[PDB]
């Protein structure tokens, strides 16, 4: 129910360095 | 990981590490897709060319791994195998087709920030995401670049790797090979006038080609390492065992065990 | 070059 939802990333709001280009390219 | 990055602590924690007992070794890179169960490419336990047929006892798992090398104490866990399932079809004879493979843990995992699954994809999303020109995540302790007698240094990371890449459409991944491709299979890569570089290597099979999600904020595993013809060629890509295609066998054995 | 892990598991 909770797979792929990162701890330290996205349960708390935060981006990793190079996420946004994975976004971008959609 | 060729031309990639130092990957961020919890980037991946569902980053899993196939790891050999005697000798000690990094066999392959693995994914958790549940506290009982790791998704890997079959070549990793089979693949009979190169003497490979290990056992469950022959393996360790490591979850919730950064550096390629240290024991972790008290980050990481490790995990034994209860049971190995290999696809029936999987194909090691002419192009790894169907390489694809499912590893019951003994005893769960508990999560933690390190360590925590990734989810598997649903047609939708599948749809969606599978698209030409879509980038998508690999990682891994792959070798750095292809092995080479005229490599000068370290061809090894300390710690793991990370690289996005952009999906290929079918008929340019059919055209840079002569490895006859399936559709258990995808392309991923720069293309000759893109100039850019960026690859999975050896070591690096197994691991998961991952996606994020824009309609839900999750990640999904659409792919798995699984081979290629040496790493940032110029004109080649790599391949990645599809994993949405092969999705009913995966989830009958999850059922069934 | 890996650090030794628990015998246990070995
Ligand atoms: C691999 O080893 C297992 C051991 O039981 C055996 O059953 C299987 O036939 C072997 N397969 C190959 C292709 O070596």
């Amino acid at each position: 129910a909770d797979c792929g939802l990162r701890p330290l990333f996205e349960k708390k709001s935060l981006e990793d360095k190079t996420e946004r280009e994975l976004l971008e390219s959609y | 990981i060729v031309e990639g990055s130092d990957a961020e602590i919890g980037m991946s924690p569902w980053q899993v590490m196939l790891f050999r007992k005697s000798p000690q070794e990094l066999l392959c890179g693995a994914s958790l897709i549940s506290d009982r169960w790791v998704l890997t490419a079959a070549h990793c336990l089979l693949y009979p060319p190169w003497d490979k047929n290990f056992t469950e006892n022959d393996l360790l798992v490591r979850i919730g791994k950064h550096s390629r090398t240290r024991y972790e104490r008290n980050i990481e866990k490790i995990s034994m195998l209860e049971k190995i399932y290999i696809h029936p079809r999987y194909n090691w004879r002419e192009n790894l087709d169907r390489d694809i493979a499912l590893m019951k843990l003994k005893k769960p995992v508990a999560f933690s920030d390190y360590i925590h699954p990734v989810c598997l994809p649903d047609r939708e999303t599948a749809a969606s995401l599978l698209q030409a020109g879509y980038k998508g995540r690999v990682t891994g302790w792959g070798n750095l670049k292809e092995t080479w007698t005229a490599n000068v240094g370290k061809g090894q990371p300390s710690v793991l790797q990370v690289v996005n890449l952009p999906i290929v459409e079918r008929p340019v991944c059919k055209d840079s090979t002569r490895i006859r491709i399936t559709d258990n299979m995808f392309c991923a890569g720069y293309k000759p006038d893109e100039g850019k570089r960026g690859d999975a290597c050896e070591g690096d099979s197994g691991g998961p080609f991952v996606m994020k999600s824009p309609f839900n904020n999750r990640w999904y595993q659409m792919g798995i390492v699984s081979w290629g013809e040496g790493c940032d060629r110029d004109g080649k890509y790599g391949f990645y065992t599809h994993v949405f295609r092969l999705k009913k066998w995966i989830q009958k054995v999850i059922d069934q065990f | 070059d890996f650090e030794e892990i628990p015998e246990e598991y070995l």
